[PDB]
């Protein structure tokens, strides 16, 4: 019976695993019955989230109801190279690892532009390929980092609210972001921070692929989650 | 804000001593710590970083360790070449802080300076101006007393040193003392003399010339 | 890898100055940059830092609100725009780069220092500039050559044009009782090269254009 997603992920919440903050990426052993131990489920660190903007809570349940749940080996896309010019991973001094001071959550990358910046851009389009084994359900974790005017200005070519939308499976989300007068830092590393990230998932059924349409302070997915089977929550 | 305390703030050992240097920080900065070597006249260079990691191309010799609040740097065999003032920092939090900085420099052999008498030149005393100039060159140790005699007069207040760092080769100094006067003065006298004290020196050695030959 | 400081100059209290650092030799834009001064006979002081973009920004308190840290990814320079200048801040300053390619510009671009370059020396004071005399100190064999009162410090001393180095002296500068400054110069080469040898001495003073060479 599993009650946390990662045994051997101390000091890590299934938010935590769920995301891939550093840290909290083990293994996440397969269970028929399960044990729902978080209503809502919380974040114990990195950058600071605004999650109930999204669904993204469920996350964590959602995989506790697969017998088998696993972190993809390979990223999904190769974010350096997606559309809207080059980019830089972006980290943050909230998200450390054993071996860094700085980092970012395994399951998504932070796409800095790289004085191409100054181009604000319109809407781009990536295709979010199935890359689970055949029979298994992929899960594909993404988001967009917001800020305040100056540094939205400074970081990309815009001041302006930013427009993201995914789809998969009919299933469709749409967001406007938000550029300053945010809301209080919760369930996060503990550093003060001007901006937050707005989380999201979509789920990718065996062999359908994904899209993601964004602009600048996209978070595009790196590592996906592959779950399959059917476990009893209690 | 985190000061780094380093000590020695200078010492001198011989060729193949053993060098050691700690920097204390005044709060916990872990592993984020690294050694600077600052050879005189040039720019600083990295020699350890992390505490511990011996950066690409510096010899054996060097090697640092530590974590938390205390970190030790070594030369485990000293050389001529490392005649240099040695600095650690942490970068673990801002402000980025160093150390006061050590320097090291050979303890070597008694060198004798080979003393040398220069006249102003035909050109300066053109300006109203005599500056006498006295070479004290590749000796050690440092300690030298040159006096300066006009006419046989022991003149105070009336010249500068200079001393260059230590060579990285011989481990010597060198020294220039300027003795500058009126060239009103310079035509009341005839013989100046530059006298040296030094350890080196069987008989103090004097240098001395008759005004232009 | 090469840093190439430029811009130190003599300036009055108050002013302004713009210190340039052009970066060559490695991918500029992937890394931190540092400001290092150290006034002369003193230790490393931190200045500033800058992330790989230009979205992170620290000063020493020393500096803040003084300051300004920038960069040109473009050009590949690191800038550093002094204002209000204070005579304590009269130092050389050092371009450093980092040694990691942080790409976070909120906390901790910063480790250790790799490359420095070597240094604009930058002289806050009210003082007028003044260029230097250059005698000679003619003569196994040693002469050299005086530079007389000068201000500010440095000045350049050249041997046969650069050529000439084994054997070579430059003491450091004093400071006179009139405010200005006088170093010497001397190189010891054989007597059976005294003959048919020309010897060469190049004094540059910056602040004011006092190129001269002159023989021994
Ligand atoms: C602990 O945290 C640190 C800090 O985040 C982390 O170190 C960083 O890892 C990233 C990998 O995501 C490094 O960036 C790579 O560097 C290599 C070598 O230069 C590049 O070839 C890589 O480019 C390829 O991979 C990208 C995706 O990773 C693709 O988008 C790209 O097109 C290329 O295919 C990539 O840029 C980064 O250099 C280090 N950090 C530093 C300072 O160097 C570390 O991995 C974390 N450890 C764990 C276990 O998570």
């Amino acid at each position: 019976t599993r009650g946390k997603l990662c045994p051997d992920c101390l000091n890590c919440t299934d938010l935590d695993v769920a995301l891939g903050r550093p840290m909290c990426v083990g293994t996440t052993p397969s269970a028929k019955a399960s044990i729902l131990h978080e209503v809502k489920p919380v974040t114990s660190g990195c950058f600071p989230i605004m999650h109930d903007r999204t669904k993204i809570r469920q996350l964590p349940n959602l995989l506790r109801g697969y017998e088998n749940i696993r972190l993809s080996t390979q990223n999904v896309i190769d974010a350096e190279k997606a559309p809207g010019g080059p980019y830089r991973l972006g980290t943050s001094g909230s998200c450390p690892n054993a071996t860094s001071k700085s980092g970012f959550f395994a399951t998504m990358a932070w796409a800095v532009p790289k004085d191409n910046n100054k181009n604000a851009t319109n809407p781009l389009t990536v295709e979010v390929p199935y890359i689970c084994t055949e029979g298994e359900d992929q899960i594909t974790v993404w988001g967009f980092h917001s800020d305040d005017k100056t540094q939205m200005k400074n970081l990309y070519g815009d001041s302006n609210p930013q427009k993201f939308t995914s789809s998969a499976n009919g299933v469709t989300t749409h967001y406007v972001s938000q550029i300053g007068s945010f809301p209080d830092q919760t369930e996060d590393g503990g550093l003060p921070q001007s901006g937050r990230i707005v989380v999201d998932y979509m789920m990718q059924k065996p062999g359908k692929t994904g899209t993601i349409v964004y602009q600048r302070g996209v978070l595009l997915p790196q590592k996906v989650w592959c779950a399959s089977g059917r476990s009893k929550v209690i | 804000d985190i000061q780094m305390t380093q000590s020695p703030s200078s010492l001198s050992a011989s060729v193949g001593d053993r060098v050691t240097i700690t920097c204390q920080a005044s709060q916990g900065i872990g592993n984020y710590l690294s050694w600077y070597q600052q050879k005189p006249g040039k720019a600083p260079k990295l020699l350890i970083y992390d505490a511990s990691n011996l950066e690409t191309g510096v010899p054996s010799r060097f090697s640092g360790s530590g974590s938390g609040t205390h970190f030790t740097f070594i030369i485990i065999r000293l050389q001529p070449e490392d005649i240099a003032t040695y600095y650690c920092q942490q970068y673990d939090n801002l402000p980025l802080t160093f150390g006061g900085g050590t320097k090291v420099e050979i303890t070597r052999t008694v060198a004798a300076p080979s003393v040398f008498i220069f006249p102003p030149s035909d050109e300066q005393l053109k300006s109203g101006t005599a500056s006498v100039v006295c070479l004290l060159n590749n000796f050690y140790p440092r300690e030298a007393k040159v006096q300066w005699k006009v006419d046989n007069a022991l003149q105070s207040g009336n010249s500068q040193e200079s001393v260059t760092e230590q060579d990285s080769k011989d481990s010597t100094y060198s020294l220039s003392s300027t003795l500058t006067l009126s060239k009103a003065d310079y035509e009341k006298h005839k013989v100046y003399a530059c006298e040296v004290t030094h350890q080196g020196l069987s008989s103090p050695v004097t240098k001395s010339f008759n005004r232009g030959e | 890898v090469q840093l190439v400081e430029s811009g130190g100059g003599l300036v009055q209290p108050g002013r302004s100055l713009r210190l340039s650092c052009a970066a060559s030799g490695f991918t500029f834009d992937d890394y931190p940059m540092h400001w290092v001064r150290q006034a002369p006979g003193k230790g490393l002081e931190w200045v500033s830092t800058i992330s790989w973009n230009g979205a992170g920004l620290a000063y020493a308190d020393s500096v803040k609100g003084r300051f300004t840290v920038s960069r040109d990814n473009a050009k590949r320079v690191l800038y550093l725009q002094m204002s209000s200048l204070r005579p304590e801040d009269t130092a050389l300053y050092y371009c450093a780069k980092d040694r990691v390619d942080t790409t976070s510009w909120d906390y901790y671009f910063h480790k250790s220092m790799d490359v420095w370059g070597q240094g604009t020396s930058v002289t806050v004071s009210g003082a007028s500039t003044k260029g230097p005399s250059v005698f000679p100190l003619a003569p196994t064999a040693a002469l050299g050559c005086l530079v007389k009162d000068y201000f500010p410090e440095p000045v350049t001393v050249s041997w046969n044009s650069g050529a000439l180095t084994s054997g070579v002296h430059t003491f450091p500068a004093v400071l006179q009782s009139s405010g200005l400054y006088s170093l010497s110069s001397v190189v010891t080469v054989p007597s059976s090269s005294l003959g048919t040898q020309t010897y060469i001495c190049n004094v540059n003073h910056k602040p004011s254009n006092t190129k001269v060479d002159k023989r021994v």
